[PDB]
């Protein structure tokens, strides 16, 4: 179905951000966090590899299609995360 | 005596950057109750001053804690986490250890902090009409220079003014305008300036 | 298509536009589709711009832009730019 | 929620009485010691004096420069604090303001633009300014009180205007210096809105 409507790439490849590009490179997998609150794992002992400072979960709203993404919420959920962490656009080195 | 509490000035501070303003203090203004008792004022330009930071380090309400607060016996520093756009205008070190008052101190201009430019300076000869109308106005302008460090001469002073407006958004500059009103005789008896954004002065006249 | 044989040639295009449309979006009732709705409100979306506009390039013959559902957003715009897109 | 609107601005000579009161709302006005501020146009503040309040009584404080001149009050049933004026003179012309507090200026009012200028209501002398060979001005020489507007090719060009604050003369008139920046014949209109002397100007080199 996600052929359907052709939105897939012929070989696989997330071709991202690339002239290359040709839709998602659709793939499956897993992948699974245990969360603490920052003063709950030091004074626990459990150990602490990051620390997620803010997030935010924002609808792209009438967009130009279901699947369609919007321009500008995504500005609106990188600047929501954003400022609810206390961070800014100068802090964060990379970006996934 | 009057302590003498004064903030430095020039504080260029660019969106996005976190700066640090610390004030002077010649009498100790921790008190023996164990707080500091000093107050930080930020005036907004067209808008009423605000409460930022209380007590040396204790914060008001409604203004958020990006104003982070602190300090010595007698060096404090108000830690601007982080500047915006709306961030703009003149802190005061006003102390609260002897009433009164009645100076809040000469404030400090916090300003959009940029690269520096060359000031535009523009000499201007007053109309003949206004020479015909009774006065006499030459005007030397100074336009897109950052920061507002320089005073413009009349050579060839003492009857020049002062009108400069403050920062722009887009641009982010200052513009100068020493106007030197004038008599009817002395027409026929120029402006330059020692702005950082160059060294030599730079001379034109009418 | 049609060779301008009448001023026809402007409403046999328009309702062949308005059969592709109505066999587009699922209309099993061909018979009415809102002319003056957008083609953002009918539920013609990336697949069913991009089949109908195949649609209309096989029909008619022509080579439809890929914008061609932002670039015309009504049926009837679409209508007249086809039926003007003659030579 | 607190407020503390302000009012009573107007135009006087030196010389004369001005009211200023201090609207309460939204608290209790006898714990409060309520405060007046002055601020220069541009420059810098000065505090003028302070109310004790009533449970506390104390005394009236103000200000060196304000010494027989300024006297303030207070009342709870009615919550109104004041600032009189009293033999105004040239310093006095600034915005005041109404602060919260002898020590602790917590809360501020919005400002009430204070004049104490020995000019009259007139119109501006609009005077241009013809470029060396650049930028093209005109002047607002000799205008009274200060609103004030000036648009360059009649409110069309918006990029490179700069509109001058005010000029204090010693004459208690006011010079507004609106000049554009873009090479080239353009169009400055000055409104002054109490005179409606609305005036005009083609420059040229």
């Amino acid at each position: 179905d996600f052929s359907r409507m052709n939105s897939l790439a012929p070989d696989g490849r997330c071709k991202a951000f690339s002239a290359g590009a040709n839709g998602f490179g659709m793939a499956e997998g897993a992948g699974m966090l245990l969360l603490e609150r920052l003063s709950d794992a030091r004074r626990n002992g459990h150990p602490v590899l990051a620390v997620l400072r803010g997030t935010a979960v924002n609808s792209d709203g009438a967009s130009n299609g279901l699947s369609a993404p919007n321009g500008r919420a995504q500005v609106r959920v990188i600047q929501q995360a954003l400022a609810e962490s206390g961070l800014g656009p100068a802090d964060i080195d990379a970006v996934e | 005596d009057v302590v003498m509490t004064q903030s430095p000035l020039s504080l260029p501070v660019t969106p996005g950057e976190p700066a640090s303003i610390s004030c002077r203090s010649s009498q100790s203004l921790l008190h023996s109750n164990g707080y500091n008792y000093l107050d930080w004022y930020l005036q907004k330009p067209g808008q009423s001053p605000q409460l930022l930071i209380y007590l040396g380090s204790n914060r008001a309400s409604g203004v958020p804690d990006r104003f982070s607060g602190s300090g010595s016996g007698t060096d404090f520093t108000l830690k601007i986490s982080r500047v915006e756009a709306e961030d703009v205008g003149v802190y005061y070190c006003m102390q609260s250890l002897q009433t009164p008052r009645l100076t809040f101190g000469p404030g400090t201009k916090v300003d959009i902090k940029r690269t520096v430019a060359a000031p535009s300076v523009f000499i201007f000869p007053p109309s003949d009409e206004q020479l015909k109308s009774g006065t006499a106005s030459v005007v030397c302008l100074l336009n897109n220079f950052y920061p507002r460090g320089a005073k413009v001469q009349w050579k060839v002073s003492g009857n020049s003014q002062e009108s400069v407006t403050e920062q722009d958004s887009k641009d982010s500059t200052y513009s100068l305008s020493s106007t030197l009103t004038l008599s009817k005789a002395d027409y026929e008896k120029a402006c330059e300036v020692t702005h950082q954004g160059l060294s030599s002065p730079v001379t034109k006249s009418f | 298509l049609a060779s301008l044989p009448a001023p026809e040639r402007e409403k046999a295009l328009f309702e062949l536009v308005r059969s592709h449309a109505a066999a587009v979006l699922g209309h099993a009732s061909a018979e009415r589709v809102p002319a003056d709705q957008a083609f953002a409100e009918l539920g013609v979306d990336s697949l069913s711009a991009l089949e109908l506009r195949n649609r209309l390039g096989a029909a008619t013959g022509v080579r439809l832009p890929t914008t061609t559902v932002f670039d015309h957003p009504d049926v009837r715009t679409l209508a007249a730019h086809l039926t003007s897109e003659l030579g | 929620e607190v407020q503390l609107v302000q009012s009573g601005g107007g135009l006087v000579q030196p010389g004369r009485s001005l009211r200023l009161s201090c609207t309460a709302s939204g608290f209790t006005f006898g714990d409060y010691a309520m405060s007046w501020v002055r601020q220069a146009p541009g420059k810098g503040l000065e505090w003028v004096g302070f109310i004790r309040s009533k449970a506390y009584g104390g005394t009236t404080e103000y200000a060196a420069s304000v010494k027989g001149r300024f006297t303030i009050s207070r009342d709870d049933s009615k919550s109104i604090a004041y600032l009189q004026m009293n033999s105004l003179k040239t310093e006095d012309t600034a915005v005041y303001y109404c602060t919260r507090g002898g020590t602790l200026f917590d809360y501020w009012g919005q400002g009430t633009l204070v004049t104490v200028s020995s000019a009259s209501t007139k119109g501006p002398s609009v005077f241009p300014l013809a470029p060396s060979s650049a930028a093209l001005g005109c002047l607002v020489k000799d205008y009274f009180p200060e609103p004030v507007t000036v648009s360059w090719n009649s409110g069309a060009l918006t990029s490179g205007v700069h509109t001058f604050p005010a000029v204090l003369q010693s004459s208690g008139l006011y010079s507004l210096s609106s000049v554009v920046t873009v090479p080239s014949t353009y169009i400055c209109n000055v409104n002054h809105k109490p005179s409606n002397t609305k005036v005009d100007k083609k420059v040229e080199p």
